[PDB]
RNA sequence: UUCAUAACUUAA
RNA sequence: UUAAGUUAU
């Protein structure tokens, strides 16, 4: 046994302790990215065919070197020695050493590869892409092994959380430069491979945490020169641990070196294409696409998204400053202005407008519209602000002094809590009292609110499984009609809105409506067909009842953003609003029997139902700009016929600059948004359906990929399990044929009923239980490295009973109740909800006789269904606010608001 | 204002805290 | 009872509002964290010891009401 | 009609903020780049002549606004005015940590360009 | 200072 | 169709 254990450590003089009993194979759980004719994903399965020896260095004490030996077969061992011999003198390749044991009484070959890490590169990536608090020992392994943090580091509570625990960034920054040190390598042994001719593919369980290469098992040789590597799985997968550990950080840096100081780039350089095309070159050089650093030359929306991806990460080396709308001087009647004819953006590159004109003789109404819209104006005139409240970018301050705007608490209706308590209400011990509130709130709420967009980080995402994802994504938008429309074709909801910063400052959006001819909003909006026009959001505090001291903000864009973007989208939305039994509900009322109707769409044809839903942490905030930018494409690919693809490249990058990173106008000074989505867009409920549909998906594809193609018992998953890997990471163009096939999978297994942002689940339980489907860890998982939050359980709900609907959906409670004479599913909100709208009002007007009584009835109306609620105290709540409304009449067909069968006639399934 | 003023006289009188009625009688 | 000094303490800050009580921030800042305190307040023992203190805030200065 | 009110205050706006504009500073900024097409977010950076800064707590106006000048996007800055949150006057010698309980944070510091 | 979308009620 | 109000995100 010790003759073993010598040979094992050859020419080098370095100590083994063994780990191993009688110098036999060892068992552990490692991440392998398997690709065969038999088993294809990206999970852990069992390696038993190694022996690890542990290293000991000086004073006995343990390192990070372990030496292993595979012993495969004869015929396997020669294939290694021809490979090996052609890249020994790569830098990049493990040290090998070849040599034959007699274990038996026949000759063994044996393989032996020396100084390598306990854990591969696909071990640190499996981590971070199926993260699970507890379940963590392999990820605080690896952050203590290389000094990311201290072994006390996870004592704290809620160390992972990305919200709770903001440090979290800084440790997994820790493993950036090793993370770009891989990189480097791979590179390396990329080149040595295409000059010894040798074609293989690269996996990351392959590769050492060193960046060191040391399987050649399944290379093939072939002509010197010639050699082909395969990374489309290993960049692919590496991709959001790039961003999350910022490994591109040294190259902000001189010479690429942590300890020299950072680059001072020159303060006028905006364009940076050929930087962009450098870091393309030196780390992903074999990636096999073409990569254009602007997204205006792209060939279609997958292009889009490929390239914008890899542009993320590259902008987080250049300077903030030189993100944004550029400007130029013009000269209009001899007065030089500055306007924006550009804009630099973070994902789609450096757009240049094409209807720019340096002299003018006159403005018409459409380009004087377009000036005052433009941040350029306004922002070159102000004074530079540097504001140490929050962290992000301060462009400008408009006004002299700072506006501390505040929140006024709510008003009081003393007459019906007066009633109230006559009745028996808010008493001690009861199951009903009041939580809902308008909390009031100091000056400094507007920018702390807003400075809640630092949880918004650069995030690349996997842009193998990105694509395949928004082909699936795409099928459920199949169902509706879009495309544009005329300007006498859009109906506005309400014109006596603000129209925005700065056209606030003369009247509504009814003023601009009224001044622009028809022939003027379309010009309007062909000139965005062509140019980019930056905008400017204005930030108001949202000043309503709630159950959080939490205060709440309102976006308001611009009207020259929402009327260029409802004659592109108004069309589409209002599809989706007017088709039901689909996956989105948006414009589906819960009246008149439609709350039992959405209930069934969802159950439709699952053999073993569950019931799941989850809601999204910082959704408005924390939502990537890849997702983001992706939900605009999937709107937009209704378009096909009406526009062509520069139209349909102008107007997403109109809407990076307009409802993505606009600038802010936050109590009276410019800000730039770091990214999420704005409240006030036109399609925020739309494209939030969107978020929530990629997730979803995005959920399974990792589910499926994940489990142990083995271990699967039926064959047609298995099949569909191995398509899956090959439609990701082994074909470029889309398969429509196995789209079809896995979104038909998941209407069957998954069928999902979602809203912008709430949703519920009913998926196939045995499925989930075997990980054939996604469940709520594969969920965490998914938030975790494509969203940068963490989704706590406690936050996330199952119901195992489909007797009782869904537990939470849109702040409404469900219920089997008998109608007549079958059992129905009726919606019912919070009883603390109902009574505290009618205890706190927000206006002084609203406590009037007469609009009380308009305003009892429709929160009547939403306090019905308690009367069927098992508890008695929550069914005294429809009949006191059906009291309230006899003393109203009292003081003051009319008759049908009390004799509460008119309540029972708004969900009865008739209209 | 005055209505105002006279009705939240009315719940801190109907409130019968001893500190609260320590205060409002030390400070009339 | 408890429901009374959550309901007390509503008009309470509202009545602060129109007596030009924001133009100061520090009378604002503190008044706004006492009441949003009390609204969230779970036991008894605590909840009055808010209630008492922002009443003396109105009673502090006495320009304000005509006791 | 509502068609020219509009375009008159809104035409009017344009105009009324010429006064940092197309000034010294701006020109020689432009002329530097190699098109004339510069970032708008260098532009308050190195043409203002006035900065504001915002100071939530004295721990950070030591590091940021200690003395009676700083220097700030790299460039000298001469402090003229400090208010509090009521846009009151605050004494430069006001500010110490003893006497940061009575200060009504934040402070706004105003500086004009060296 | 007070956004977007959807449903519903009320009154003309 | 216009106005107002409520809930919903
Ligand atoms: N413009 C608005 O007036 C507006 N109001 C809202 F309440 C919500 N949104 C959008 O929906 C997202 C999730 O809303 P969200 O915060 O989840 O709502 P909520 O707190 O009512 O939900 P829940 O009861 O399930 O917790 C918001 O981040 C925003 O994108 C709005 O645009
Ligand atoms: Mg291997
Ligand atoms: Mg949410
Ligand atoms: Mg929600
Ligand atoms: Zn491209
Ligand atoms: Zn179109």
């Amino acid at each position: 046994a010790q003759s073993f254990l010598n040979r094992v450590c050859g020419v080098s003089a370095a100590r083994l302790t063994p780990c191993g009993t009688g110098t036999s194979t060892d068992v552990v759980y490692r991440a392998f990215d398997i690709y065969n004719d038999k088993v294809a994903g990206f999970a852990k399965f069992l390696k038993t065919n190694c022996c690890r020896f542990q290293e000991k260095d000086e004073d006995d004490n343990l390192i990070d070197s372990y030496f292993v030996v595979k012993r495969h077969t004869f015929s396997n061992y020669q294939h290694e020695e021809t490979i090996y011999n052609l890249l020994k003198d790569c830098p990049a390749v493990a040290k090998h050493d070849f040599f034959k044991f007699r274990i038996d009484g026949d000759m063994v070959p044996h393989i032996s590869r020396q100084r390598l890490t306990k854990y591969t590169m696909a071990d640190l990536v499996y981590a971070l892409r199926h993260f699970d608090e507890g379940n963590c020992d392999t990820l605080k392994e690896i952050l203590v092994t290389y000094n990311c943090c201290d072994d006390d580091y996870f004592n704290k509570k809620d160390w992972y959380d990305f919200v709770e625990n903001p440090d979290i960034l800084r440790v997994y920054a820790n493993l950036g430069e090793r993370v770009r040190q891989a990189l480097l390598k791979t590179v390396q042994f990329c080149d040595a491979m295409r000059n010894a001719g040798i074609v293989g593919v690269l996996t990351l369980d392959n590769q050492d945490l060193n960046g060191n290469w040391y399987d050649f098992g399944d290379f093939i040789q072939t002509t010197p020169g010639s050699g082909v590597p395969v990374v489309d799985s290993y960049y692919s997968l590496l991709m959001p641990i790039l961003t999350l550990t910022r490994a591109l950080t040294a190259e902000s840096h001189v010479d690429t070196d942590l300890t020299k100081p950072y680059i001072k780039w020159d303060l006028l350089k905006y364009d940076f294409t050929e930087e962009r095309l450098k870091l393309f070159d030196r780390y992903f050089k074999y990636w096999d696409q073409t990569y254009h650093p602007n997204c205006v030359n792209c060939l279609d929306d997958r292009c889009i998204l490929h390239c914008a991806n890899f542009n993320v990460l590259f902008s987080t080396v250049f300077p903030p400053t030189s993100f944004g709308p550029l400007v130029r001087k013009i000269f209009v009647d001899g007065v030089p202005f500055v306007v924006s004819t550009g804009y630099h953006f973070r994902e789609l590159g450096v757009v240049h407008n094409q209807d720019v004109n340096l002299h003018s003789s006159r403005l018409s109404f459409k380009e004087l519209l377009v000036y005052a819209a433009d941040p350029a104006m306004h922002a070159a005139s102000g004074n530079l602000l540097l504001d140490k409240r929050t962290t992000c970018f301060s462009v400008a301050a408009l006004t002299n002094n700072v506006a501390f705007q505040t929140v006024k608490p709510g008003n009081f209706n003393k007459d019906f809590y007066d009633f109230a308590v006559s009745k028996g209400f808010f008493k001690e011990g009861s199951s009903v009292e009041l939580k809902h509130f308008f909390f009031a709130q100091d000056g400094n709420a507007a920018i702390s609110d807003y400075d809640y967009y630092r949880y918004n980080l650069p995030t690349m995402c996997d842009i193998r499984q990105l694509l395949f994802v928004v082909e699936v994504v795409d099928k459920y938008f199949d169902c509706y009609d879009g495309g544009c429309i005329n300007a006498n074709q859009v109906i506005v909801n309400n014109l006596d809105k603000s129209a925005g910063f700065p056209f606030n400052k003369w009247g509504k959006a009814r003023l601009y409506y009224d001044s622009m001819s028809y022939e003027d909003q379309d010009a309007l909006f062909a000139y965005t067909k062509r140019n980019v026009i930056p905008t400017i959001t204005q930030m108001n505090l949202k000043y309503a009842i709630s159950a959080k001291n939490r205060a709440r903000t309102v976006a308001g864009v611009s009207i020259c953003s929402t009327m260029t973007n409802r004659q592109f989208h108004q069309k589409l939305l209002k599809s989706i609003a007017a088709t039901r039994g689909a996956t989105v509900v948006i414009g589906t009322s819960k009246f008149y029997g439609g709350w039992h109707n959405m209930l069934k769409t969802v159950y439709s044809d699952v053999e073993n139902p569950h019931l799941m839903g989850w809601d999204y942490p910082k959704c408005d905030r924390a939502m990537p700009n890849m997702l983001r930018i992706m939900a605009s494409l999937v709107l937009a690919r209704k378009h096909t016929t009406c526009c062509s693809l520069s139209h349909r490249f102008y107007r997403l990058a109109n809407e990076c600059a307009q409802v993505l990173s606009e600038m802010v106008m936050c109590g009276g000074s410019l800000y730039v948004k770091p990214g999420g989505t704005s409240s006030g867009d036109a399609t925020t409920a739309y494209a939030n359906s969107v978020f929530n549909i990629c997730q979803a998906v995005t959920a399974n594809v990792n589910a499926l990929l994940s489990t142990d193609g083995n271990k699967i018992a039926d064959k047609y998953v298995r099949n569909l399990q191995h398509r899956l890997y090959e439609c990701l990471y082994r074909n470029r163009d889309v398969d429509t044929d196995f789209v079809n096939e896995f979104y038909a999978y998941l209407r069957k297994h998954f069928s999902m009923m979602i809203l912008s942002d709430d949703a519920v689940v009913c998926f196939n339980s045995t499925y989930a239980s075997q990980g054939l489907v996604a469940s709520i860890k594969n969920f965490k998982s998914v938030l975790y490295y494509q969203n940068n939050v963490f989704m706590s359980e406690a936050k996330c709900w199952t119901e195992t009973d489909l007797t009782k609907g869904p537990h939470e959906f849109c702040s409404q409670h469900t219920m089997l109740v008998k109608q007549g004479d079958d059992y129905v599913y009726l919606p019912y909100p919070d009883p603390s909800r109902i009574l505290g709208a009618g205890c706190f009002v927000d206006d002084i007007v609203k406590t009037d006789g007469t609009l009380m009584i308009e305003r009892f009835v429709s929160l009547a109306i939403d306090a019905y269904p308690l009367t069927k609620h098992p508890n008695q105290e929550y069914a005294d709540v429809f009949h006191l606010y059906l009291q309230y409304i006899r003393k109203l009449h009292d003081e003051l067909n009319t008759s049908r608001y009390w004799e509460p069968e008119f309540y029972e006639a708004m969900y009865t399934p008739h209209t | 204002t005055s209505a105002m003023q006279t009705m939240l006289f009315t719940m801190l009188r109907k409130l019968d805290n001893d500190a609260l009625n320590n205060i409002i009688n030390n400070a009339r | 009872k408890m429901s009374d000094v959550k309901c007390t303490s509503v008009v309470l800050l509202s009545v602060l509002q129109q007596l030009r009580v924001e133009s100061s921030s520090k009378l604002w800042a503190q008044c706004v964290q006492l009441h949003n305190d009390i609204l969230l307040a779970k036991d008894t023992t605590e909840a009055f010891e808010k209630m008492v203190s922002l009443l003396s805030v109105l009673l502090s200065m006495q320009g304000a009401v005509d006791i | 009609d509502k068609r020219a009110k509009v375009t008159s205050a809104m035409q009017t706006m344009l105009f009324t903020m010429l006064r940092k504009l197309d000034n010294d500073a701006l020109n020689n900024i432009i002329n530097n780049a190699r098109d004339g097409c510069v970032p708008l977010n260098i532009i308050p950076l190195t043409t203002a002549a006035k900065l504001m800064v915002v100071i939530p707590d004295y721990n950070t106006y030591k590091n940021t606004c200690d003395g009676t000048t700083f220097t700030y996007a790299s460039a000298l800055w001469e402090i003229q005015q400090v208010v509090d949150a009521d846009s009151k006057i605050v004494q430069l010698s006001e500010i110490s940590m003893d006497n940061s309980p009575n200060l009504a944070w934040p402070l706004i510091v105003t500086a004009l360009r060296a």
